[PDB]
């Protein structure tokens, strides 16, 4: 059987979205509730005291938006071969390691959550262009990142991408990566995406 | 990472010199 | 797995590279090791298009099967090296080893690095580098002291890529700055961290590894 | 006569060091802005701005209250010296030309090719490394014949010459340079002692620590 | 009082042109030795006499008919100037200063990259080569800019900026930067062809022709 | 020379590629060593793509420099890390070495392999591969015997090519089949066969050499 | 200044021609004496008791064909820089080690030398098929081997191939290796070519 | 008088195929056990109790009724076969073991090298697929000159030679031979879909869809 | 060279069985 | 009954030892044809001629006096064995299918990994090398637990089973199997030195000397 149980987060956590959107997939059963993440009892669970945090109905703990994404899961979302498999955690960790930092500071100073530096996001822009442009050589010839299905690597990447292509990835940007573009709204697209994102609304005009 | 790769290429340090030197020294040496 | 072999690109004395070395050591898999320079183009780091075309990220540790499978990103060559019982057994085993693996990832290796090399962060306008560092590495270490008191290993009761991979980023802080007056408050964690790099699979790829001594 | 303004850089930088110590010589007056929301090591000399008037983009760079710009470091150093560290005579400004030449092209590669990996900026490999040291013995073993009878490099007395070629050892002295490395050169070790306990370097290098065992 | 004395290097040598064309505008007397029996890189600057006057043995090497030696070639450029080519006041010495540094940093490492396969003096690399001609594209680009409303680099008349940026472009200029790629740079084109073809430049480089096409 | 640096693909104890790590012994020259297998297809030996692109014959030992030079032959690639001494300093010394070189590829690799290996000769009808050969190798070693009478080694004075290559040639056969009953009438070319390999930089890549013993 | 001296050999060799055709281009002056290879003053001299075999006027002696060949080209033809040397040895060395054996197994046969096995000919036209091949693929964006002028890499592999061309690779045989067949005729027409090989004809029909 | 027994196997085995299908022809009474309780892969045949009778513990074994075991999907093939499978005259019966072992020894390699990939069992490599295609080019070749003029492999009747090459070639045949690779051997396709329509080998093969397009 | 290359050519040794063989039994196996 | 025929083979061919060996029990008359005019390896295998009767162009290849044709060894072997080697009954033809065929799929590849390059005719590396040698430890594990209270493989009598694995394992016993590797298997080493000291395998194998020290 899938997994079931509680997903402790605030809403529109990006983080939270991986494992929704895997639980879409795999038929796990998540419930969302709200965050206390410094009480005994949460640290007792959750010793980082990070959100998001997972308990199952079991009583299973786990924290680390990845590692409750891997449990809520199935093994096609996981990768049902050693290879898939490797490629997953690799696309994952490409993800944290290197779109997380520059994705943050272009985006942040749109949405509120830091204040803006002009050469700052400009430094920012470059470096996002540099992984979009990888990933576009990349899925030239492919549908999905590993093998011919979404796994957690689609999810997980499209994830860290998702505020950029709101917010900033205006048209002339992103016109440079044609097959980036089309392999994003492939996914975002997805009923199973859909279900978690709503109705995702590329960059119109760099905000 | 990002620090590391600023200052890199800040300095722009010429690591390579001591191969390009060896080998003009050689060549000139080599005309006689 | 234990028939997985391959060549692994990295220069020596890489904690990153040292994740896989290890987890073949307890695999069986083979894993050789490559060390050809990047080149330093007028400050810039490249690398040359054989690799990218792999490795298009042009980053190291770097991993190609003997069979042409290419896989990069430290954590992804441990997980491909490792078996079953390094990867999680079961799902709820496998989870954890992400958790430890992320959290490593997340919060382990900013201010382990910075600590050691607070050089850069300084440079950069982090004037506290080394004093904000101290304090993140002293949570980390009294979380896993905690963790351990009743634990031999983070997951299950065997070694991990759980161990492997926070030993491997915490392995410069124990040789570096981890003084006995600074580690003393962590006995659990301390003993973890011997237990572990004692065993001969680390040792193999470790060698003898001397704690800090007093500053 | 002497400069006045405003000198760019990120903290710790020994390109930096070599105009801050120089205008400790001469008396200049040089405003230092090295932290935000002035400057921004990475930022700040990459916006279209600073390039205008620092079109390298390198720092340190230096505005005169006055509004002169320059932008490269031995030329601030220069600027803000007088004449003395300049060289008096077109005989010591020959040398002090010629010791910042061979700072610049001989030591600096070597010099951080060993050190950056021991800060952890990047990796060599043995080879590049071993290289390296054998380079900076080279150039010690140079230096220690030449100050065999001299108290500084140039008409005994301290120059641009000494305060550029103590800039660019300092990170291998405080780094790499063990007791047994450096042992085979005892008056370059004794000038660059001399030298950096110079109320002028003081004010600047504050205290400094002789490698006591090589960072690997 | 200009210098006079004697310059020890092999022929052709860019670095000694630095020095004969600032001697050619000081009037300083400069006699080269560059051909057996007289000198013979290799041998001749390697001897306990020259290595006395010459430590680290290298060449363009001045030595004074009055004794006085000078290595580097930028400081032997500078003995055998004049105030003038040196800078007349503090802000054009330090202008000086500021170029000169600026073609040893920046502009000598990517010509060197890209000129010397076209010279048979190392063997090419194509990823090395397309970084070292991104960066001469930067550097041109700098110039050119600075050159627009200037006709030489410091206080309008010919300076030791002038004549060591020049002299690091120089093979460049003959070896490698055709027509379509110098296109982009008529600021920086201008400057130097009226610089190499000032009669003081054209006394030590004789009549240069501009690559034809990329070597 | 002294600058090369590479990777040298080859499987591990090849006589091969020890003559090229013994050149780069004495020259100075960087040359690590990957062992990556070839593969096995029903009867049929292949290389990955990437490895016929830079090596088209698809043998090894394959020299890749790290500026991307590649070359192939173990002569060619014992040429490409060495120095001009162990190459020959003058025409009549570098003739020379190409002499015994080829001398060493076309009289002396035929029968050692043989007399060492003789299952496929045997196998493919040569009877007395073994009687053969071993006549073969007698007059071999009786050549070098007198040539080497008065010489310390092949050519000139010192260790060249030549040396380094006849003697990792006749490497197998002194270890396996050289019995003391035989070699005993060539004491000059056991003698100068002993001098090479006991010196650091053949000792370096040969370890110590047992020569065989009473069969 | 170049070499000269006497080269004993019979005439006809292919082993000869290398170190000819060199001396066309280097200006080496190269007296042709026939073969005594086991008088005790030739082995004296040449101990391995081979031909062929060169004594220079200043009584230098030396053997093996690509030594001797070595010995009296000019700098450009032994390759002016180390890679460009390396990269003759290499195709020297190729020659020796591919080329010479399948070589002979199949030209014998059809100039006396050996007699006819239809198999061990069947054999080893096919493993010269692939050593065309291999060099089709090589020159098919190159003029000469080495650098941009023949050099001893050229002038050897030529050689190794010369009674190949004359006798036994027909058209219908060689077309699937056009670019190897345009370099082999470029060389051959070269005048220092020529002037040793004399008007070579190319195979008509295989004999 | 005919086996009786019982035949350990994980389901869908090729090799457990080749004794189903005799025992179809023979009349031999060979029940499966292949699903948990009774028969767990990598369990069962992993225990003591299995060991004692099948000492390399692998699939399919056999245990006749009578206590009478057999291990190798050749043997079992033969003993639950009848004289006529076996192959009737010394001549026959030669034959017989001249195609079960060509089956092993060259079609099942290539035949696993290729079709493992399709089946997510190994990773895929291009090199070894197209060696492999060209291997299976070259017996599917020489399968259609043989049967020429045979309606069978041996004596013009269904034999253990037909059951063994037919099973080997199954995989093939239903996930990578399209209709244009294998058009090219129309008596290997007419004797192959003779086979599989037979009643005993529809039996245990159910119906069979040749590949539409390449896997 | 060709005897060893005809050798092996006739043998055709398959080396890598036990991969296939391990590869084959992980996959069965697992379907449980 | 008995097989009279021709036999094509290289020499020093364990498999076509096989037959040989089978002939001497059965009294079957084989002439070998192992050296040129007749055979050449490599070239008479290649030809036409020869592919004709045998398509599988492998050796040994036998071709009976009444023209009947055989291409592969284990079937070379049956035809020219008796009733006996075959197997009398169907329990024990079973076996000798059962050894015959385990010789074939686990016997030659890891011998041959292990033992072709000891003979120069390949490199392997010391993984492929080290997986051989433990895959060999099983199986000579396994014969020593088989042949515990047993003389031969099947029947207490020389049958196919025997020749075929004893000729499988001949290699690496003259090859690697020193006694220090062999020790653990003391009823594996006694069943092959009985089995080639019969009369009828010392007239095709001659004298065979176990390994002393393991080739390397």
């Amino acid at each position: 059987a899938m997994a079931a149980g509680t997903l402790y987060t605030y809403p529109e956590n990006w983080r939270a979205f991986k494992a929704l959107i895997a639980a879409q997939y795999s038929g796990a059963q998540v419930r969302v509730l709200s965050a206390t993440n410094r009480t005994p009892e949460f640290l007792r669970k959750f010793p980082a005291g990070k959100v998001p945090a997972f308990e199952g109905d079991d009583g299973f703990c786990v924290f680390e938006s990845n590692a409750i994404a891997y449990y809520v899961s199935n093994e096609e979302l996981r990768g049902s071969t050693p290879e898939a498999a490797a490629q997953v955690v690799q696309w994952v960790s490409f993800a944290d390691s290197d779109i997380v930092p520059p994705a943050s500071t272009w985006v942040f100073p749109t949405l509120g959550i830091m204040h803006h530096n002009k050469q700052a996001t400009e430094n920012a822009k470059e470096e996002v262009r540099r992984i979009l442009g990888l990933l576009d050589a990349y899925l030239k010839t492919r549908t999905f990142l590993v093998g011919e299905r979404v796994t957690l690597a689609d999810i997980t990447v499209v994830c860290t991408l998702l505020w950029l292509y709101k917010q900033v990835l205006e048209p002339s940007f992103r016109q440079a990566f044609p097959n980036t573009n089309r392999w994003f709204l492939t996914c975002i697209n997805q009923p199973q995406f859909r279900a978690v994102l709503g109705e995702v609304k590329l960059c119109e005009k760099m905000a | 990472g990002a620090m590391a790769t600023n200052f890199l290429a800040h300095e722009k340090i010429w690591f390579d010199k001591f191969k390009y030197d060896d080998a003009e020294r050689r060549f000139y040496e080599q005309m006689n």
